Parts: structure tokens; C-alpha cells; sequence
């Protein structure tokens, strides 16, 4: 395939009116677009093809497991550069296809024991590199359909997880509920998170720990106070659809409540984060929480957030928060 | 915990299992649930279990005390045990034998002293707990540590008791369940009586009785204060045409239900 | 916009609903002070039956202790034979 | 049937214990209610309730309420509600099961939101005997219906509530009273109420758009029939012409239980929202004295 991607690469330049201007009249398409269907594509269609039989034949088993589970991590970074998109939804049928498989053959030889935790780790191995490709290929859905077969793993095994596993898969749900559009779900992670990565390294730094505390507040503190629409809701005839759809939404996170910033900011001033924080935003729950001084929150709380628009090179991980908060200032 | 936090449905489930007693016994030995906030000792909810009375003997049924801890523990898992309550201002022997088998289950048991009556005195209730250490040849000496109890009240349970408070105010302690309106109009009275006392020391308070004048009378300008002033016009327009709303659906509701009746009317054929 | 100005509160109109915040929190606008205030003169009336301590509704209330607490020592031992009596009569209803 | 309903002071204190742990968003939570009927009043004297998901856990605390020398005889169960709507087919199903074991039997729905905002609801209501009729042949059917006669003013008779106690409460009535903070009784008259209002009338226009559609197909369950009639007399007057010169399924109706259960649900808004109407119209107008002398 990548010789034959570049001997359709130097036919673009082996090229270069009228056949082009009606066709531009029906579907907008490359000169690179059209070579590539004649040359490249009848290839990485046996490409995939390959991939997808090997899959299918090495599946369930216990003793070449390492082979499949590195086959699926392979073929992910195969549609990260040739863009099969509906094949990726091919990918996934097939790969719950393997999900139903292992709990019912359990009688073979090498059939798969999935309490056995490391086993268990490397199928967390396999979805996760499918939530991390999805990110990059915009299948929004089927990012949020690689967290549904995650956790269905967490109640198919019987001891919880590995820390290290765990980390980073909190790490990239708070992610891609903030490209979502989520600010409330953004920090029930990361407020879960602030539990879970105390006991895997307990006695790592304190700047890491400023690194680690200062964040969920800004998670917090960037959760915007006007709720979300239920004009919208109220339009539509779907009435009462986001007190349902969240109880998912909460119970596919492992937390079982729905987040609310009452309840949500009372949680972390609860643990004394406020210890473990930059004190230039140790007195944000001072006065944009809890002190009436009407005139004063314009100067004083921007104040704060020019702090975080000197340095977007050395922490640049508080800057998605920074218009988030400007909304809570107005009101 | 220093301070308990009990419940006024405790205190009726005291009594109603006092009055329905085996015959002689005194006391009544059972168990409880609640939470804690380690300053605040919170207790919830309440049962009876009898016992079998004798000299230097009270025989507590251990496969039944278990049982009632489970029971309720259907009904939620959330309440741990903080203690039990034994009934009279005296202490015999008994009621130390039994405090120490909680002990071997083990929390700080949180311990309550309920009355019948004390004779010129009234319920007196006190809040105590058995913790020691011992001396190895005769440890045999042991006093009660006690601890305040104070009741607790949520939105439901005030608004709720306060029509099983109108018992007292009653001849042969019945009131039938109540009307609205009277009610309305009995919180007119309820304003009335209350009225009554400001206005009758406000004679008092302007001629002599002018000593503690200023925490009277701090209270009573701030009263007048909290009330904040319209001149009438405004009022009107925000009164008669939440009437003109209030009577609107007098109607409309009217409107509905006779269509309900006449519906009713029409399929009843 | 005439005089390019803002108007806050000055509606007496206004049903307040459930889920605004409770934030930094001040004496309220009048919207929220004309509702609510027969509760001011409830709630503070009798926080006043306190401060005068007026000494003839203290006697009506401690003869109603005392007669209170003398009622259950006069009507013991009445009910409880009752209840007896209403224990059997669960187990001839029961049965019935 | 029975006239009178009495409590004793157990009951109600654990029906609030039961709202106030144990399910607090919205929950319908239930139990059993308990006592023995002397002779023309029902006497309630305690409950316990059931968790949200039987008889198994019904009877084994029947042996419980027996150990201690307590009332252990079954009369009714109770069971929290959403504003005004509790009519359901559930709850009267899971009630003509208990008026069957015991001739009388009850429900006190106890709706902890109107008492939060006021009066005391819980609401003793009883099965007519007429509705214990139709269920005891099991003809929910239209035409014995008409007979065996049911309108909507004995749907759910109501059985008045007048409370009892003991002394020894009295005393403790007493002993609490001044023993306490002093906790003021002002939340009856609170005078903004208009979602308390709104989602009565809110609960009450999805049911007569519920009442909407049954209507509506009843034009086309006539609609049904009145072609099908005159279609089989036009095949009455096809086929006996036929006979003289040479010498099909009919529809049900939509089935009235429900249009008589909506009803029945629709009187449920109706006597409470005006109830509701002057509750907050005697406060608007003693409001009218507080602003009286005020220039």
C-alpha cells in the first residue's frame, strides 16, 4: 500500500478543462482524490482485508492472544492514515462479535479466563486505542461507543483494574466531555479523578500534586452557572429527557448521582484541596463563590485569570477554562 | 460523639412500646440506627424486643436482636448501630450486663435514659455510654459517662408534628384532620394570640416598665423594619389581578370538570 | 435604552421559581420581600413571645404541665388492660 | 364499610421516616398499615414500609409484631405519590387484593410535597362497594357496567381521619415543647405558589389530552360502526334480494375501564387545585390587612 500510495503521489505530478468544470458542477473532488480510487484504494481495501480475516481466525483463544491483541492496535493505526471511516464501524461489530463469544465458550482448552487480570489488562489495552483513534477520526459516537464496551469489562472481570490502566482512562473521558460541549461532566471525572490518583503514586511531589488539584477547581469553576435548554427540549416534544439520559450518562462514569455545582464545588473544599493548590487561585471560592462584593468581583477575579493568560507555554492545560469562567463573572 | 442528635420519633415508639409491656418487667431492651459526624451523634429509627426478667438475670435473645438489625437492614444499609436505650432514672444490675455485651459488636455504645415519670419532677431524658479500663483482680467498679441528647427536626416532620401537637389542646385528645381555610383562619388566630403579648407589655413598656427596655426593644423596631413599604397602588395590581388568576381557574377547572360530567353523562348511555 | 439605563427589581409582578442560586447572598429584591412576608411577622412574633417573658402565660402552661402528667398517672393501668382485652380481641377477629 | 379511620400517633411519625431517609427525589415508597376495628372506627396504631424493588417479607414481620405483645392484624397499605396523581391500575389492583382477605381495607396516600407547602396530606380513601362489585364478577365490560353501576362519585369514597393518642404523648407533647428550639410554625403561609400550581394544572393537561385521545377514537370506533351497521344493512338488502329472484367481524370499542379510571384521576386534580385556589386566596387576602394601614 505505501508504494502504491506514491506511484499514484508522482502521477499527480505526471499531470500537471472542460472535463473537469462539469464534474465540479456535481461532487467537489481532488485530482489526488480521483488517482487514488484507481490505484491505491483496490489495495488498501485487501489492506483492511487482511487485517479483519486474521482477526476472525486467531479469535478466543488463550495462548496466541498476544498476536490478536496487537493485530487490533496495528489495524487502528492503518484508518488513522488511509480514512476508512465506515470501515472503522466494521471494526467495531466484529469487535463485540469477540465480547458475546468469550462468555459462552468457556469449556475449551484454550478458552479465555476473564478474571484472570492480565488478560483483562491487554482487552483494556485493545478498547482503549480504539477511544484514542476515535478522537482522531471525528466518530464522536463511536468514541462514546468505545467507553460502553469499556465498562462492561470492569463488571465482565471480577477484581477492578490495574492503577496505571485507570489513570489514563479517566484522563481521556473528562477529555471528550469537554469537546462535547460538557463543562458539568468535564469535572465529574476529574473530581473523580482527584480520588483515584492519590494511591497509585502516594508520595510522588507536591508539584505534581499542585498539578493534579488545581486543575478540578478551574474543572469547577469553568462549570457554567445557567442550565442547560429545556426550551429546546420544550419545542421538540421530549419533555423531562435530561433528568433521564444522565442517570446513563452517570452510571457508564462509575459514579451513580448526577453532578450538580451545588453539590459539586462542596466537594472539593470538603478534602481541603484548597492545601494543594497555586496560590494565585487559592481565593477564587473566596470571592466568587462566597462573598458579596458586587463591585469588586470585575477587577479582583480577572486578576486572577491574567495569571493564566501570561503563561500558555508553561501550564497550558488550565487555557481551555479561560472564557468558560468569564461567563460565570457577567452573571 | 459529644453531642447526640436524636429524634422525636423515638420518643413515642418509647411509649407505645411502654404501654404495651409484659406484665411487671420494667424495662424494655432493644437497639438502634443512625449516623455520625463524630461531633454529632444522629439516631433514626426505633423497635421493641422483650426480655425475660429475673434476680441478677435479664436473658437477651441474641439470635433476635441480630434479627432486627437485618430486618431493618432491608429497608436501607446505610445505618450503623450507635446504641440502645433503657427505660427509668435508676440503674440496678441489670442494666450494666447487658451494656457490655454491645461491646463485644462493638461501637462506643451510645446509651439513653428515658423516664415514666420522675414524681415532682418531668421527662428528664439523658444521653450516656460505657467506656473503662481495668485493674486485673477486682476491675468490678464502673460509672456511666454521660453526654447531652437533643432532638432534631426536618421540614416535614415540623410541619407534620404540628397537627399531632393539637392533641394537647384537646379534651379527650382527638381532633378530627383538618380544613384549609380554617387553618388559614386559625394562623389569624395563631397571629392573634401572639399579637396579644407584644401589645399587652407595650402598655407596660411604654409607662414603667422601661428597665430591660432595649432588647424588647431592639426586637420589636426590627419587626417594623423587615416589612418593606409600598404605597397601595402597586399593591392592587400585584393583589386583585392574582385574584383575577386565582379565580380564573376556579372557573377553569369548573370548565373542565362539568365537560368531565357531561362526558360522564354522555358515555354512561 | 431612553436613558440608557437598568432596572433591577421595581416588578412587583414576579412568581419566583425553584432553581436560581442562592449565591453571595443580601437582602433580596421586593419580588422576593412582598411574597414571604406574612412569614416575617409570624417568625418574629413569636421569637418576641420569648424577649417579654410575660409572666400569666407562664402559669397557664405549667398547670397544663402539671395536669398533663398527672393525667397519664390517673389513666395508667386503664389502657393497658384494654389493650390486653384488645389483644384477645385480635385473636377471636383473627380467627373470625 | 367502614365510616370512621382513627390514628394512633406511630403511624404517621414513621410514614415521614420513610420520606425523609430513605427515597427523597421523586420515589413512590409503601408498607402495610396496622390495627384492630372496633365497631365503626378503624384504629390505626402503626405501619411498616417496604423498600423500592414480598408477601414472604410481609408475613415473616407478622411473627415480629406478635413477639413484643403488639396489634399485628393487616387492615391497608400506604404508599407516596408524585402532586396530586396516585390513580393508577397498580395501586387498585395491589388494593382489591387486600379488600379481599379483610372486608375493609385502605389507602393513606400520604403526599409529602403538599405538606411541605401546607395542609396535611394523607389521603384515607376507600373502595365503594360498587367498584368492589364489577371486580368480584370480572366483567370490565360495558354492558353490565351500565347495571352494576358506576359513575365517578363513588369511584373512591372518602373515610374521615380524627387523630388519638394516649397521655403519656400528651406529657411528651408537653416535655418537648418547651424542652426545644423554638421552631415557628410559618410555612403554611408562604403566598408564592405558581409551580406547585403549574405542575398541578401541568399533570392535570396531559390527562385530559390523555381524555383527548380516548374521545377521538371513540368518533372513530363509531366511525367503525356506523359504516359496518349500514354496510351489513346494505348486505341485509343485497343478499335478500338475491334469494327472491333465484326462485365479516364487527369492532370492539376502546376498552371502558380506562375512560372511567381518567375520570376518576381528573376528579383527584379537581378537588385539590381548588382546594389549593382559596388556600392561597386567603392569604392573598389577609395580605390585603397587611398593607391596610401602610400609606
Amino acid at each position: 500500500t505505501e508504494a502504491a500510495k506514491e506511484e499514484s503521489q508522482q502521477m499527480v505530478l505526471d499531470i500537471e478543462t472542460p472535463e473537469s468544470v462539469l464534474l465540479s458542477a456535481v461532487s467537489g473532488e481532488d485530482t489526488q482524490d480521483r488517482t487514488d480510487r484507481l490505484l491505491l484504494t483496490p489495495w488498501v481495501k485487501f489492506l483492511w482485508e487482511s487485517y479483519r480475516q486474521c482477526l476472525d481466525l486467531l479469535r478466543n483463544n488463550s495462548r496466541v492472544e498476544r498476536l490478536y491483541h496487537d493485530i487490533a492496535q496495528q489495524a487502528f493505526k492503518f484508518c488513522l492514515q488511509y480514512t476508512r471511516k465506515a470501515e472503522f464501524r466494521k471494526l467495531c461489530d466484529n469487535l463485540r462479535m469477540h465480547l458475546s463469544q468469550i462468555q459462552r465458550h468457556h469449556n475449551q482448552s484454550t478458552a479465555i479466563n476473564l478474571n484472570n487480570p492480565e488478560s483483562q489488562s491487554m482487552h483494556l489495552e485493545t478498547r482503549l486505542v480504539q477511544l484514542d483513534s476515535a478522537i482522531s477520526m471525528e466518530l464522536w459516537q463511536e468514541a462514546f461507543k468505545a467507553v460502553e464496551d469499556i465498562h462492561g469489562l470492569f463488571s465482565l472481570s471480577k477484581k477492578p483494574p490495574k492503577p496505571q490502566l485507570m489513570a489514563n482512562y479517566y484522563n481521556k473521558v473528562s477529555t471528550v466531555f469537554w469537546k462535547s460541549g460538557n463543562a458539568l461532566f468535564h469535572a465529574s471525572t476529574l473530581h473523580r479523578l482527584y480520588h483515584l490518583s492519590r494511591e497509585m503514586r502516594k508520595n510522588l511531589t507536591q508539584d505534581e500534586m499542585q498539578r493534579m488539584s488545581t486543575r478540578v477547581l478551574l474543572a469547577t469553576l469553568s462549570i457554567p452557572i445557567t442550565p442547560e435548554r429545556t426550551d429546546i427540549a420544550r419545542l421538540l416534544d421530549m419533555d423531562g429527557i435530561i433528568v433521564e439520559k444522565q442517570r446513563r450518562l452517570a452510571t457508564l462514569l462509575g459514579l451513580q448521582a448526577p453532578p450538580t455545582r451545588i453539590g459539586l464545588i462542596n466537594d472539593m473544599v470538603r478534602f481541603n484541596v484548597l492545601q494543594y493548590v497555586v496560590p494565585e487561585v487559592k481565593d477564587l471560592y473566596n470571592w466568587l463563590e462566597v462573598e458579596f462584593n458586587p463591585l469588586k468581583l470585575c477587577e479582583r477575579v480577572t486578576k486572577v485569570l491574567n495569571w493564566v493568560r501570561e503563561q500558555p507555554e508553561k501550564e497550558p492545560e488550565l487555557q481551555q477554562y479561560v472564557p468558560q469562567l468569564q461567563n460565570n463573572t457577567i452573571l | 460523639g459529644r453531642v447526640v442528635r436524636l429524634h422525636p420519633v423515638i420518643l413515642a415508639s418509647i411509649v407505645d412500646s411502654y404501654e404495651r409491656r409484659n406484665e411487671g418487667a420494667a424495662r424494655v431492651i432493644g437497639t438502634l440506627l443512625g449516623t455520625v459526624d463524630k461531633h454529632s451523634v444522629e439516631v433514626t429509627n426505633c423497635f421493641s424486643v422483650p426480655h425475660n426478667e429475673s434476680e441478677d438475670e435479664v436473658a437477651v435473645d441474641m439470635e433476635f436482636a441480630k434479627n432486627m438489625y437485618e430486618l431493618h437492614k432491608k429497608v436501607s444499609p446505610n445505618e450503623l448501630i450507635l446504641g440502645w436505650y433503657a427505660t427509668g432514672h435508676d440503674i440496678t444490675e441489670h442494666s450494666v450486663l447487658i451494656h457490655e455485651y454491645y461491646s463485644r459488636e462493638a461501637p462506643n455504645p451510645i446509651h439513653l435514659t428515658v423516664d415514666t415519670s420522675l414524681q415532682n419532677g418531668r421527662m428528664s431524658i439523658k444521653a450516656y455510654v460505657s467506656t473503662l479500663m481495668g485493674v486485673p483482680g477486682r476491675t468490678m467498679g464502673v460509672m456511666f459517662t454521660p453526654l447531652t441528647v437533643k432532638y432534631a427536626y426536618y421540614d416535614t416532620e415540623r410541619i407534620g408534628v404540628d397537627l399531632i401537637m393539637k392533641t394537647c389542646f384537646s379534651p379527650n385528645r382527638v381532633i378530627g384532620l383538618s380544613s384549609d381555610l380554617q387553618q388559614v383562619g386559625g394562623a389569624s388566630a395563631r397571629i392573634q394570640d401572639a399579637l396579644s403579648t407584644v401589645l399587652q407589655y407595650a402598655e407596660d413598656v411604654l409607662s414603667g416598665k422601661v428597665s430591660a427596655d432595649n432588647t424588647v426593644g431592639r426586637f420589636l423596631m426590627s419587626l417594623v423594619n423587615q416589612v418593606p413599604k409600598i404605597v397601595p397602588d402597586d399593591f392592587e395590581t400585584m393583589l386583585n389581578s392574582n385574584i383575577n388568576d386565582l379565580l380564573m381557574v376556579t372557573y377553569l377547572a369548573n370548565l373542565t370538570q362539568s365537560q368531565i360530567a357531561l362526558n360522564e353523562k354522555l358515555v354512561n348511555l | 435604552h431612553t436613558s440608557r439605563t437598568l432596572s433591577f427589581g421595581s416588578d412587583l409582578n414576579y412568581a419566583t421559581r425553584e432553581d436560581a442560586p442562592i449565591g453571595p447572598h443580601l437582602q433580596s429584591m421586593p419580588s422576593e420581600q412582598i411574597r414571604n412576608q406574612l412569614t416575617a411577622m409570624s417568625s418574629v412574633l413569636a421569637k418576641a413571645l420569648e424577649v417579654i417573658k410575660p409572666a400569666h402565660i407562664l402559669q397557664e402552661k405549667e398547670e397544663q404541665h402539671q395536669l398533663a402528667v398527672t393525667a397519664y398517672l390517673k389513666n395508667s393501668r386503664k389502657e393497658h388492660q384494654r389493650i390486653l382485652a384488645r389483644r384477645q380481641t385480635i385473636e377471636e377477629r383473627k380467627e373470625r | 364499610a367502614v365510616k370512621q379511620v382513627q390514628i394512633d400517633g406511630l403511624v404517621v411519625l414513621k410514614i415521614i421516616k420513610h420520606y425523609q431517609e430513605e427515597g427523597q427525589g421523586t420515589e413512590v415508597v409503601q408498607g402495610v398499615l396496622l390495627g384492630l376495628v372496633v365497631e365503626d372506627r378503624l384504629e390505626i396504631t402503626n405501619c411498616f414500609p417496604f423498600p423500592q424493588h414480598e408477601v414472604q417479607y410481609q408475613m415473616e414481620m407478622m411473627r415480629s409484631l406478635r413477639h413484643v405483645n403488639i396489634d399485628h392484624l393487616h387492615v391497608g397499605w400506604y404508599q407516596s405519590t408524585y402532586y396530586g396523581s396516585f390513580v393508577t391500575r397498580a395501586l387498585l389492583d395491589s388494593q382489591f387484593s387486600y379488600q379481599h382477605a379483610i372486608e375493609e381495607s385502605v389507602v393513606l396516600i400520604y403526599d409529602p410535597i403538599k405538606t411541605a407547602q401546607g395542609s396535611l396530606s394523607l389521603k384515607a380513601y376507600r373502595l365503594t362497594p360498587k367498584l368492589m362489585e364489577v371486580c368480584k364478577e370480572k366483567d370490565f365490560s360495558p354492558e353490565a357496567l351500565k347495571k352494576a353501576n358506576i359513575t365517578f362519585e363513588y369511584m373512591f369514597e372518602e373515610v374521615p381521619i380524627v387523630i388519638k393518642n394516649s397521655h403519656l404523648i400528651n406529657v411528651l407533647m408537653w416535655e418537648l415543647e418547651k424542652k426545644s428550639a423554638v421552631a415557628d410554625k410559618h410555612e403554611l403561609l408562604s403566598l408564592a405558589s405558581s409551580n406547585h400550581l403549574g405542575k398541578n394544572l401541568q399533570l392535570l393537561m396531559d390527562r385530559v389530552d390523555e381524555m383527548s385521545q380516548d374521545i377521538v377514537k371513540y368518533n372513530t370506533y363509531m366511525r367503525n360502526t356506523s359504516k359496518q351497521q349500514q354496510q351489513k344493512h346494505q348486505y341485509q338488502q343485497r343478499r335478500q334480494q338475491e334469494n327472491m329472484q333465484r326462485q365479516f367481524k364487527p369492532p370492539q370499542p376502546p376498552a371502558r375501564m380506562d375512560s372511567l379510571l381518567i375520570a376518576g384521576q381528573i376528579n383527584t386534580y379537581c378537588q385539590n387545585i381548588k382546594e389549593f385556589t382559596a388556600q392561597n386566596l386567603g392569604k392573598l387576602f389577609m395580605a390585603q390587612a397587611l398593607q391596610e394601614y401602610n400609606n
